[PDB]
């Protein structure tokens, strides 16, 4: 293959013509590859020509797939390139990697087969801290903090947290407003949530994998998190990293609906009834699941706890099991400790 | 297309930074305080604190240090400034006129970088060989500093560490070395770099690299013979030398972080330190080991000196006393008697600098005089907070009193040679008049020879021909000087009662019934000149000198001012001025530095007319309602040239400026009688009587903004006014520990714990609840109260505590819905520290009756009701992201009709009619109109570009004004256009400018009087807005000429007018952002308009050398440099 190492970047709040893939039909947020093979010898050539010369192509999304209609788009630079014949079709993988994002100023139709389109990149601005206005000069010295530790032993960093926000937003009492109120528009807060109710969903290691820029991070979530695409696009419209990250967050908080995950398609339970009285999630109730085998008792973590196997309707596959009380006056009667990784959240319409 | 025009009506008391040096003058000590524009310049006496000047600089003073480069006499100042402006200052005094000259200015901007967030450092070389700055991390940019440097050209040098905490130059160095401290992924690490300025780039340092504590906070440079560093953190101050290392863990600065230092000794022994909780510590170096001539250090012991303001830049004066200037307290001058001990503090304080602090709320009430306004703000944090009732009048020091039985007139007599002195004042009783004489202090009253002893004598003045006349009801008699006994009696024909008598310098007229009688005094012996009869009463007659050209006299059955020949009866001219009620009181005056007669009606109300010295009366048809009781209008000679004292139920000083008068209200309740009295006791006094009693004392210059402060401890938040009850409700926050019995304590007596009833909120609307995370020791917890504070004596009447972990956000006092009575609506919001944004709030509805605040109503709702208004009787809550509207049943019960829901968080609610305009942090202003058909909410208009903004309101149904990131202001503007039904839903923004100031609140209201004047004024409106700092602003329209006018009259100003630092107007007004700036527009500067009246005549000229003035014409002349003083000068009355 060929690999391109040189970053370019096009002055924001100005003005460039690129052509349009018509293949592409989902929204690239920046910061996500989306290998594609291209085939067409029209759009074979141009893709070549455009790798020889800038490999930036242009991503149209669609509000309406069926209208082809969109007021936002993004650009794609070229990673990888790798153009090879096969079975009589000169066929080239291409993986890019989305760089700005763009505002479908004005797209016609070319007489070579694409539309080129003269779009305006869109600002992505970048904010200062809510404090850097209000804040004393004499505490000026004490907005570095001694690090970030973390550890099982410290578990959810509780007193940490509380020490940052007190020592972060000390000035917030020059200001009307709380101290808890600014901590809903920082961004490492912000970040710091995100990662949190994100190992609710999976047990990944988000001390590195996810990155410490809210830009970044940004993006990264909105590419993760699945939706709709709409929605996508609503997120893609945001302008500024704190916004994007506060709408992320009432778009995870607006879900509540664990589905399974293979089925994708029927409602295990809901995340209203969580029975934490007492790794796994843990719901008081359930509905549309199957139970099978025998209330084996043996090795139970939980004393008085009998777990029979569990399956959803169709999808047959476990996906937790609904441990039963081993007692008459055992609370609750039964509760279903599902597996972290077997269901996927989704908008509970 | 808005035409603005803000204006500052309170310069900001905020100190963020001062600094002692030798600047004025070789031998002087000054000290140098910057507020954010206000570089004052006060030299250090033996009392305290005598100022010198006040400059105001076109930025924000963020670095400031005196240095004095090799070869000169007094130091020189340098000053940065928040946009990156450097100047260095030098003092300059010729005889009388002192300018503070500029030697050097540049700007040391860089065209990238993201700034430090730990902010600028200015530091210095101690031989002042370069000046170092860190603007940008990672960057150090060091100026050269050479006298043919005039641009101040720096250069960078790359540091090898981002993360920079606190850097300063060390002294008894060969080369420049800086030390400083850093923070790495290690942890925190103090390196010395050596900085040449031929090889441009740093060198090895001194030192190694050394390991200090994890929260090692700031460092300060010893000097020679300790040399090194102090390096002081949290737990433990480390003193590095190099080879020496002293490190100390006092147990004494546990509870707080040292935040400021300074120096005390010169040769650096002993150290002053302050910490967040305002406690005034002292670092004492001992160097108790002169082993080979040199001095080391052998101990660190801390001292303790008890405890101040809430500090923020400490600075040790001379003789033991300290500037403890504070930027959320109040500055203060403590007094350091180390051997004091009165109960373990060593420090006293003497004076107290008033600070308005950090405004977080105002209101504005009209509260005594019913026709100006009173503001009242919420100033001040912490332990210092308090509430402040800031009121525009001229201010009275009374410095004597005196009780009298209902006094109603007094008259200066003088029975000794002439030496510009009274010792005696003649009183009127009701039926006797007893004169007090006075040679110092003394009360007791003796009865003159010459004057009547009980006659209710009226008119008692300086008579001419070395004589004394006590002219009463029943006979005229005049004494003479030296014999001091009755030397003339000059009787009616009738012998009757003469009801008002006029007195002159040496004419006398006496008016008895409708006739009238003028004499003129004659050595020893009194004879009448003439005598007229008039066709009705003359209620009040007085003729202003010599001999009086023209007499005044009221008449008693029309109710008409006639103006005649005083030494003839010759009739001149006659007016009818209104006729609702006698005159009481008619003068001529000199006071509009021309010859005026206004003459005061018995209902307060005052027609102001022009009089002629030689010949000639005039109407000038105006009035000014001085209040509703009668007025004896008066002069006194301790005045600017004349003059008018009018005692009424609302006293007021008349005193012309230009060719206007000002009617400036006097700090007083109620004056009856005033009287002027230079004597020994009160030089330039004015003793004044009123229904009680009487005083004597000084009066201020003019329309100075008197502030009482009233003391809380604690933090107010929110304040309004509920008129019915006439007290006010006020929320405010207490911080207290987590005690060991299971409970909360408090750390000192409030406000909230000293309340005459105090109530706790018992309403558990919920319960149960979670805290898995529950609070351990020592932590401190936020105790929220309601505080109804009285309109009078302002104590607190009640102290409404709400319940725990419950933070109590907005608070309004209405009436809502039909009910005849008003209530205190609160929106509070259940805050745990585990969860994030708040899910649990209420809206509580209090009603404060016979001194009980008893709970009316109450609701629970699904967020924290962000902010709440009043609609013609319904509610308006914003709970979280919905706005919602609550109509208030019969059954006193809130019940929600309709919602909004937001994609934005509606954090600000401001509405006029029916308009709403909601916003939140982000500047995401947004408008909606209340439908009455359909009861919804319909949205109008939008407004979305992502920045921070402080504040919002509405200044009509198009303009919205509000404040924005960097301190600026901006207005946007609704409509226009309405070309495809799309730009009608869009706010164009329309008016930028950079204020230079964080605004927290805006409110309506003006604090000047409602004058109505039928012409009414240019200016439409005003909004007075407060801010961090402390200053008090006042934005208000302006019709579009006036604002060409005035705006081609700054652009003229700005090339006459020379900057301190000679930094370009327009440069300062940009609105600033760390990413765009773009010039002001729409806003038209106060400060620089009405400085147009301080520069002189012939700088005038050029000012207005070829202009238009319009004023109902074409381009006349070029305003001839008068048109603009009469603009300005009414531009000023409107702050
Ligand atoms: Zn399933």
């Amino acid at each position: 293959m060929e690999e391109f190492h040189g970053r370019t970047l096009h002055d924001d709040d100005s003005c460039q013509v690129i052509p349009v893939l018509p293949q592409v039909m989902m929204i690239l947020i920046p910061g996500q590859t989306l290998p594609l093979q291209l085939f067409h010898p029209q759009e074979v050539s141009m893709v070549r020509n455009l790798i020889q010369k800038d490999r930036t192509f242009a991503v149209l999304a669609y509000s309406n797939v069926q209208e082809r209609e969109a007021q936002f788009g993004t650009t794609a630079e070229i990673y990888a390139y790798r153009e090879e014949q096969d079975f009589g079709i000169e066929i080239v993988k291409v993986k890019a990697i989305g760089r700005q994002r763009f505002k479908v100023l004005e797209l016609r139709t070319q007489s070579d087969g694409i539309q080129q389109a003269k779009v305006q990149i869109l600002p992505e601005c970048v904010l200062p801290s809510t404090m850097s206005a209000v804040q004393l000069e004499s505490l000026n010295k004490c907005q570095i903090f001694p690090s970030k530790p973390v550890s099982r032993e410290d578990q959810c960093s509780y007193k940490w947290w509380q020490k940052y926000q007190k020592r972060k937003f000390h000035c917030a009492n020059l200001t009307s407003w709380p101290r808890w109120l600014y901590s809903l528009y920082d961004a490492e807060t912000l970040m710091d949530r995100i990662k949190k109710q994100l190992r609710e969903w999976d047990e990944n290691l988000k001390d590195d994998s996810l990155p410490s820029n809210p830009i970044d991070f940004s993006y990264r979530v909105a590419a993760c998190l699945p939706i709709d695409d709409v929605l996508r696009i609503q997120l893609l419209k945001i302008g500024s990293a704190i916004q994007r990250l506060r709408c992320e967050l009432d778009i995870m908080n607006k879900c509540t609906s664990l589905c399974c995950k293979q089925c994708q398609e029927t409602e295990i339970t809901t995340k209203n009834e969580i029975f934490s009285l007492s790794e796994t999630l843990t719901v008081y109730k359930a509905c549309n699941l199957n139970l099978i085998g025998r209330p084996s008792t043996e090795h139970s973590w939980f004393p008085g706890y009998a777990w029979t196997v569990a399956q959803c309707k169709i999808c047959a596959s476990h996906i937790g099991w609904k441990f039963t009380a081993t007692k008459k006056d055992m609370s609750p009667q039964k509760f279903w400790g599902l597996t972290r990784s077997a269901l996927l959240p989704t908008i509970p319409d | 297309m808005s035409y603005n025009y803000v204006v500052t009506a309170q310069k900001p008391t905020a100190v963020n930074g001062c600094v002692t040096g030798h600047f004025t003058s070789a031998e002087d000590l000054n000290l140098l305080i910057a507020k954010n524009t206000r570089l004052e310049i006060y030299v250090v006496t033996a009392e305290g604190l005598r100022p010198v000047k006040e400059v105001g600089m076109y930025g924000k003073i963020a670095v400031m240090e005196l240095f004095r480069p090799k070869g000169e006499s007094k130091d020189l100042l340098f000053i940065l400034t928040a946009k990156y402006n450097a100047c260095i200052l030098e003092y300059k005094q010729s005889g009388e006129s002192i300018d503070i000259i500029t030697r050097a200015h540049g700007n040391v901007q860089d065209r990238i970088g993201r700034p430090s967030e730990t902010g600028i450092i200015g530091i210095i070389d101690p031989e002042c060989r370069m000046i170092g700055l860190r603007l940008y991390d990672g960057l150090f940019k060091v100026i050269p500093l050479d006298r043919d440097n005039k641009e101040l050209k720096a250069f960078n040098i790359r540091l090898e560490e981002l993360h920079v905490i606190d850097v300063k130059f060390l002294y008894g160095c060969q080369a420049p070395t800086i030390c400083f401290v850093y923070q790495d992924p290690q942890g925190r690490h103090v390196k010395t770099y050596e900085v040449s300025l031929r090889e441009k780039e740093f060198n090895k340092g001194p030192w190694k690299q050394e390991n200090v504590e994890a929260e090692a906070s700031m460092v300060i440079a010893v000097p020679e013979p300790f040399g090194g560093a102090i390096i002081i953190g949290q737990e433990s101050i480390t003193y590095h030398n190099g080879d020496k290392y002293l490190a100390i863990a006092p147990p004494i600065i546990k509870q707080s972080t040292i935040v400021c230092h300074n120096r005390v000794d010169p040769n650096g022994s002993r150290y002053l330190l302050g910490d967040m909780e305002g406690r005034l510590f002292m670092l004492l170096l001992e160097k108790e080991e002169q082993m080979d001539g040199t001095v080391t250090l052998k101990d660190l012991r801390v001292e303790l000196l008890g405890e101040t303001s809430i500090a923020e830049c400490l600075t040790y004066l001379d003789n033991g006393v300290v500037f403890v200037g504070s930027r959320l307290g109040d500055s203060q001058l403590v007094k350091l008697n180390v051997d004091s001990n009165e109960q373990g503090s060593y420090v006293v304080a003497m004076e107290t600098f008033t600070n308005l602090g950090p405004i977080v709320d105002m209101c504005v009430v009209d509260l005594e005089r019913q026709g100006q306004g009173q503001l009242v703000t919420c100033s001040g944090a912490f332990k210092e907070g308090s509430l402040r009732i800031i009121r525009n009048g001229i201010g009275i020091h009374e410095h004597a009193s005196i009780d009298l039985p209902g006094i109603k007139g007094l008259w200066p007599l003088r029975s000794d040679p002439n030496r510009e002195t009274d010792d005696t004042l003649v009183l009127s009783f009701v039926g006797q008049t007893r004169v007090l004489m006075l040679n110092g202090e003394e009360v007791e009253e003796t009865e003159l020879m010459g004057f009547v002893d009980d006659q209710q004598t009226f008119f008692c003045g300086n008579v001419a021909h070395q004589q004394l006349i006590q002219i009463t009801s029943a006979s005229v008699r005049l004494v003479s000087q030296e014999p001091k006994a009755l030397v003339s009696e000059w009787k009616e024909p009738q012998a009757k009662n003469i009801s008002v008598a006029s007195c002159n310098s040496s004419q006398v007229v006496v008016a008895v019934g409708r006739a009238l009688y003028y004499l003129q005094i004659h050595p020893q012996e009194l004879r009448q000149i003439s005598h007229t009869e008039m066709e009705h009463e003359v209620a009040c007659l007085d003729i202003t000198p010599g001999l009086s050209p023209l007499c005044a006299i009221g008449l008693w059955t029309d109710i008409s001012a006639r103006i005649l020949k005083l030494p003839s009866f010759e009739l001149l001219h006659k007016e009818m001025l209104g006729g609702e009620i006698i005159p009481r009181s008619i003068l001529m005056t000199t006071f509009e530095s021309s010859h005026y007669l206004l003459c005061a009606l018995g209902d307060g109300a005052l027609f102001y007319f022009g009089l002629n010295i030689e010949t000639g009366l005039l109407s000038d048809r105006k009035k000014v309602t001085l209040g509703t009781q009668p007025t004896v209008l008066r002069t006194f000679r301790s005045l600017s040239t004349t003059n008018v004292f009018a005692c009424s139920d609302r006293p007021t000083v008349i005193y012309s400026s230009n060719h206007k008068l000002v009617f400036s209200n006097v700090n007083l309740k109620e004056v009856n009688y005033m009287c002027p009295l230079n004597s020994d006791g009160y030089p330039d006094s004015l003793a004044l009587a009123n229904n009680s009693t009487l005083t004597i004392g000084t009066i201020d210059e003019i329309q100075k903004l008197h502030i009482r402060t009233v003391p809380l401890y604690e933090s107010p938040r929110k304040i309004c006014y509920q008129e019915v009850s006439q007290c006010f409700g006020v929320l405010s926050s207490r911080i207290e520990v987590q005690d060991t019995s299971g409970g909360t304590t408090a750390l000192r007596p409030s406000a909230s714990t000293q309340a005459l009833s105090s109530s706790v909120s018992s309403s558990k609307l919920f319960s149960s609840s979670t805290a898995p995370h529950e609070t351990s020791f020592g932590e401190e917890v936020e105790v929220h109260n309601l505080l109804i504070i009285d309109q009078h004596t302002f104590e607190v009447l009640h102290a409404h505590q709400f319940l725990q972990n419950e933070y109590a956000l907005s608070l309004v006092s209405c009436k809502l819905g039909k009910d005849p009575n008003t209530y205190f609506i609160v929106g509070t919001a259940m805050v745990y520290p585990e969860e994030a944004e708040p899910k649990q709030g209420r809206i509580v509805v209090f009603q404060y009756s016979d001194g009980k605040l008893q709970t009316v109503a109450e609701k629970e709702v699904k967020g924290a009701v962000y902010s709440m208004v009043e609609f013609n009787g319904k509610l308006l809550a914003s709970i979280n992201s919905t706005v919602r509207l609550y109509e208030w049943t019969t059954e006193k019960e809130l019940r929600t009709e309709c919602n909004h829901y937001n994609n934005i968080m509606a954090l600000y609610l401001k509405t006029k009619g029916d308009f709403i305009l909601v916003g939140d942090l982000m500047r995401s202003v947004l408008l909606l109109a209340y439908k009455p058909m359909e009861g919804n909410f319909e949205e109008i208009a939008r407004d979305f570009n992502p920045n921070w903004m402080s504040a919002v309101e509405i200044l009509d149904d198009d303009n919205f004004l509000g404040a924005e990131n960097a301190f600026n202001l901006f207005v946007c503007q609704k409509d226009s256009a309405a070309t495809t039904d799309e730009e009608r839903q869009h706010l164009q923004e329309v008016g930028l400018f950079h204020l230079g100031e964080f605004v927290n609140v805006f409110c309506h209201g003006s604090l000047v009087m409602q004058n109505l004047g039928e012409t009414s004024t240019p200016t439409q409106g005003s909004v007075l807005f407060g801010t961090v700092n402390g200053m008090i602003g006042l934005v208000t329209s302006l019709s579009e000429s006036w604002y060409n006018l005035l705006l081609d009259m700054q652009n003229r100003l700005n090339k006459v007018i020379k900057s301190v630092g000679k930094i370009e107007h327009s440069f300062w007004r940009s609105f600033h952002t760390e990413r765009k700036t773009e010039p002001a527009t729409g806003f038209i500067d106060g400060d620089l308009i009405e400085s147009f009246l301080d520069i002189s005549r012939p700088k005038m000229q050029e000012v207005v050398a070829n202009l238009q003035y319009d004023d109902g014409s074409g381009m006349k002349r070029e305003a001839t440099a008068d048109d603009l003083i009469k603009v300005v000068e009414e531009l000023t009355r409107i702050h």
